[PDB]
């Protein structure tokens, strides 16, 4: 249950494969446009690895789904994402997140 | 409630010197045309789009 | 009523007046002290070839920087006391009778 | 909004848009790379006029192509579709520039811009004298004749003279014209045509209200023609012999009527052309009926207005000859001034101002609560003095000075010491008429005082607050030995400046102002609270009346997805409906009145509100095929006019549904047809606009009805649930002000333009990146 659309083309042969570590720079809003997070921000890339369970899993489908050097923009239900928890401070309970996400390298 | 804060970037814009319009009696046609074509853009030249 | 002396000195004071640097401020005021009391001209003048030493000193205030910046750069020492008691005189004078 | 198109994607290297304009149904869409795409923007307003623009930020490069001698286009346009070029004025050349600015670089320094002067969409349509009424004067029958027969010997001298002689057919390459004959023996329609032109004249100076008359019997008889060599006859032994009129001198109200006669004439023939269906183009079209100088006479070029002009000149000559004589007021200025916190209180100061341009400017000294809406010496907040003609203005106006020239700097000094101001021009003193040397005197302290300058429209200025001491053209000549110095001396940046920006926003009404009053009542066991306007200087001699432009401070938002006597607890607990009405008293026709909503981004204050003018939008979108499957209507202002509702009062009621986005209205308990609709995420303010005509004006009500809910209950988190009406102290009206001040940044992006050539058009180019840092206030949507 996500909703994904295409900003700009990618490689279109190249995916994500078990065992592999992915590269990505994004920046996360609200869906009222406030904007709550963005790697780019720290000049850094964020790093995480697949079926390990270190992120939300919105994000993780999201990203099997892209090809390499595609930009995308990736929509999360609150039930996929914090739920009707949240993030004490940053988000509240059931909230909507939209990614703008960029897959930089494969490794 | 409370104020925020951000970094953004400017903008501008530019225009060529023609107008065009529409009225009773005016000596103006009424259709026009015009193309545009990009040469080079960053997608990312600082941490906005 | 306004004379045409005042007038015409008026006129041409600011010439007289850059025709001295800003760094013998002090000695015209010095001039003028002693031109309250009744100093013979030539009294002020061989007192003044002794103490020229009291003239400002480049260090010092920022104003005078920006200044002697200016006074430097136009297209061109006992002159130097003659000229500040010449200038303290009329001075003194034309501040006598405000 | 999302729209549909193949291989949709943002703009990238390679890729080529083309837009599309039709003003005969309001509609505008675009195709990518030749294709089409699914969305069309239609039905909005025509109130002036409209131009190709393109916005970036730094890192790009982009080409415009215009077709003709400039970018040729790589797809051919749809039919009857024209290139941009063709819409060139005669008196204009093609360049790219910016969009309204106030500042752009200078030889030396950056210059100071005010307004522009803009056209506007109704001086495109002419304006001829040409009425219904006919002259047609016995009187004047027998000059009609005598003046055709001599606008025809000119006429055929000017053709004799370029090289034409006679013909019975007409040959432009080989210049054959068969009216190179005897007026009288021109074929009788031409000679008829002649004559019509002749009278034409003659009724268009009595339309313009010449007196025309014979005064000089004598005059025709001792008219002379003139004799022209054998070279100026033709093989039909024609010879032009216009008449000598070298004695002839135009009085001043006849070569105005000349100036007169010509523009009309232009007009009228202008006007017929229109009608005729010709329009304005670069280039002439005989099938296509267009002709390039299809413009009314104030825009056209010099070469033709003087030459139509003088065969009017002639004829008027001709006829002296024979013996008969004849005989927004706050985008028109733009202030500049410094930070408060530059402000003065003691020493002796000095800067520049240099004139660009000869007209409307002022400059001098203020203080630091100086209003952004009144013109610089009206009060008694400035000391300025005026160059266009000489004068200085504090509460007022008195000659001084002499007016400026072109290029000229003026020096503006104060001393604190003495409590003067003096002004200098070119390093000369301004001298006061009266004999005085100063131009104000005994001023007091007070707070402090401020460098300050206005430019009216079209002029330029630069000024120089002195931070470089060289830059300086005349302190050397007068200042330098009396004392002054340079405001802007022994500083590390340069002095950050504020103007003032005509972008209307709302603001509280001020508890003491002189002409309004808004009172806060308190809700009983019968009425609910409300807050009421009154004008407190009606019917005096000093009165003021004008349109207001109201709304409550705080909004009411919709829910982020839509769905697919006693109150009964469970409906009103689960319901989304919120209401609120307005009162107006009687003695305030309703005619005068508009009630409803109106979104975050309202700027208009229009001095004559109509329904009509509100600014309105519809985008569709559709398939592949065509068939349009979503249609939406957007505008940022929702009112219903009292007048459809038409002594006693009148109450309004207002409804909402936040779960479904609809609105409704109700006139005396009454329900109405028209209703709105919206989209998720919008925001709302309650407003209304009137024209007051009576010492009670309006009267905000924040009741409730039955089963619905008051908006103190949607406006305030902690009410979510409390059905009692309330009114908190941070709930209070606004007003729409026009002017206010605004802070000039540093810095500013660098833009390059050129023509790269015939074939790829101009370009333009930013590479420097800049950023500032934003402050957002969440409530009213701005930063």
């Amino acid at each position: 249950g996500v909703e994904i659309e295409t900003i700009s083309p990618g490689d279109g042969r190249t995916f994500p494969k078990k065992g592999q570590t992915c590269v990505v720079h994004y920046t996360g809003m609200l869906q009222n446009g406030k904007k709550f997070d963005s790697s780019r921000d720290r000049n850094k890339p964020f790093k995480f690895r697949i079926g390990k369970q270190e992120v939300i899993k919105g994000f993780e489908e999201g990203a099997a789904q892209m090809s390499l050097g595609q930009r995308a923009k990736l929509t999360c239900t609150p039930d996929v994402a914090y739920g009707a928890t949240g993030h004490p401070g940053v988000i509240p309970p059931n909230a909507t997140l939209i990614f703008d996400v960029e897959l930089l390298n494969l490794e | 409630l409370l104020l925020q804060t951000n970094l953004i970037n400017y903008v501008t814009s530019i225009r060529p010197n023609i107008f065009v319009g529409r009225a009773e009696g005016s000596t103006q046609y009424g259709k026009w045309y015009f193309e545009v074509m990009v040469d080079e853009v960053v997608p990312f030249l600082t941490a906005q789009a | 009523q306004t004379s045409l002396i005042v007038a015409t000195l008026k006129k041409m004071l600011p010439i007289g007046l850059n025709m001295c640097a800003p760094t013998d401020q002090d000695l015209i005021m010095l001039a003028k002290t002693r031109y309250a009391l009744k100093d013979t001209d030539e009294e002020v003048r061989e007192f003044l070839q002794n103490n020229l030493h009291l003239q400002g000193k480049v260090e010092g205030s920022p104003s005078l920087r920006w200044q002697m910046a200016l006074y430097r750069g136009l297209p061109g020492p006992e002159k130097i006391v003659r000229r500040v008691q010449e200038v303290s005189a009329v001075l003194y004078h034309l501040e006598q009778t405000e | 909004r999302p729209v549909t198109s193949p291989g949709q994607h943002l703009l990238a290297p390679e890729d080529v848009v083309s837009c599309c304009l039709d003003l005969s149904v309001p509609s505008i869409s675009f195709r990518i790379n030749g294709c089409p795409v699914q969305g069309v923007f239609e039905a909005f307003n025509l109130d002036g006029l409209f131009f190709p623009v393109v916005s970036f930020s730094a890192g790009v490069k982009v080409r415009f192509l215009l077709g003709g001698r400039h970018g040729e286009f790589k797809f051919l346009p749809p039919p009857g579709y024209a290139p941009c070029h063709e819409a060139v004025l005669p008196r204009e050349r093609l360049r790219l520039e910016p969009i309204k600015e106030y500042r752009r670089e200078g030889p030396r320094g950056p210059h100071l811009v005010g307004p522009s002067r803009c056209l506007s969409h109704t001086d495109f349509v002419p304006c001829p004298v040409d009425t219904v009424q006919i002259v047609l004067p016995p009187h004047l029958e027998r000059i009609r004749e005598k003046l055709a027969e001599n606008i025809h010997e000119l006429w055929a001298l000017t053709r004799i003279e370029q090289g034409w002689t006679y013909g019975p057919v007409r040959d432009d390459n080989k210049r054959l014209h068969p009216c190179l004959v005897n007026f009288h023996s021109l074929p009788e329609p031409e000679r008829n045509y002649n004559l019509q032109m002749s009278g034409e004249t003659l009724k268009t100076l009595l339309a313009l209200g010449c007196h025309v008359g014979m005064a000089d019997e004598k005059a025709e008889d001792n008219l002379k023609k003139t004799k022209l060599p054998k070279t100026y006859m033709m093989s039909n032994g024609y010879k032009p012999a216009p008449l000598d009129l070298s004695h002839v001198r135009l009085t001043p109200a006849q070569t105005t009527l000349v100036d007169r006669l010509a523009e009309n004439g232009h007009n009228v023939w202008a006007r017929d052309r229109v009608a005729q269906g010709w329009s304005y183009s670069a280039v002439q079209d005989i099938p296509a009926r267009r002709n390039p100088r299809l413009v009314p006479y104030r825009l056209l070029d010099e070469a033709t207005k003087r030459s139509n002009r003088d065969s009017l000149c002639q004829a008027v000559r001709t006829l002296l000859g024979y013996g008969y004589n004849i005989e927004s007021r706050w985008d028109r200025v733009r202030i500049f001034r410094a930070e408060k916190s530059y402000t003065v209180q003691s020493g002796r100061w000095y800067f520049e101002f240099e004139a660009v341009t000869t007209g409307e400017m002022r400059v001098g000294w203020a203080r630091p609560e100086l209003r952004p809406d009144v013109e610089l010496g009206a009060d008694e907040l400035a000391y300025v003095f005026n160059g266009h003609r000489g004068q200085r203005w504090h509460l007022g106006s008195e000659p001084f000075g002499r007016p400026w020239q072109s290029g000229d700097v003026v020096g503006c000094m104060i001393d604190l010491t003495e409590n003067t101001i003096i002004f200098t021009l070119n390093g000369e003193v301004l001298m006061s008429d009266s004999g005085s040397e100063t131009a104000f005197r005994e001023i007091e302290i007070g707070d402090g005082f401020l460098p300050v300058c206005s430019l009216g429209p079209g002029q330029v200025g630069h000024l120089n607050l002195g931070q470089d001491v060289s830059s300086l053209r005349f302190f050397a000549i007068c200042g330098l030995q009396e004392g002054f110095e340079p405001f802007a001396i022994n500083m590390q940046r340069p002095v950050t400046t504020w103007f003032s920006k005509s972008l209307p926003q709302f603001e509280p009404v001020p508890p003491e102002h002189p002409h309004y009053e808004v009172a806060r009542m308190d809700g009983t066991v019968d009425t609910p609270p409300c807050l009421r306007l009154a004008h407190r200087t009606w019917g005096s001699q000093n009165s003021l009346v004008e349109m207001l432009f109201l709304r409550l401070s705080l909004p009411v938002q919709f829910h982020q997805h839509f769905r697919c006597n006693r109150d009964d607890p469970e409906i009103i607990l689960n319901t989304t409906t919120y209401y609120y009405s307005v009162r107006v008293f009687a003695g305030q026709e309703p005619s005068c009145v508009w009630v409803g909503w109106v979104t975050p981004d309202y700027h208009q204050h229009d001095m004559n509100f109509d329904l009509s003018k509100v600014r309105a939008v519809t985008v569709t979108m559709g398939d592949e095929q065509g068939n349009v499957h979503s249609s939406l209507k957007c505008s940022n202002c929702y009112m219903v006019w009292g007048g459809d509702f038409v002594h006693t009062d009148l109450v309004i009621g207002c409804l909402v549904d936040l779960a479904t986005g609809l609105m409704t209205f109700t006139a005396n308990g009454k329900e109405s047809n028209t209703f709105f609709q919206v989209e998720p995420n919008t925001k709302l303010f309650p407003a209304v606009f009137v024209l007051p005509t009576h010492q009670n004006v309006i009267q905000f009500e924040l009741g409730k009805q039955k089963n619905i809910m008051p908006l103190s209950a949607a406006m305030f988190l902690s009410e979510r649930k409390n059905p009692a009406p309330q009114c908190p102290p941070r709930l209070e009206v606004q007003m729409l002000m026009p002017v206010s001040w605004s802070r000039m940044p540093n810095h500013f992006l660098q833009v390059e333009t050129r023509r790269a050539g015939e074939r790829l058009g101009w370009a333009v180019q930013c590479q420097d990146p800049l950023t500032m840092m934003a402050l957002h206030i969440p409530e009213e949507n701005r930063c």
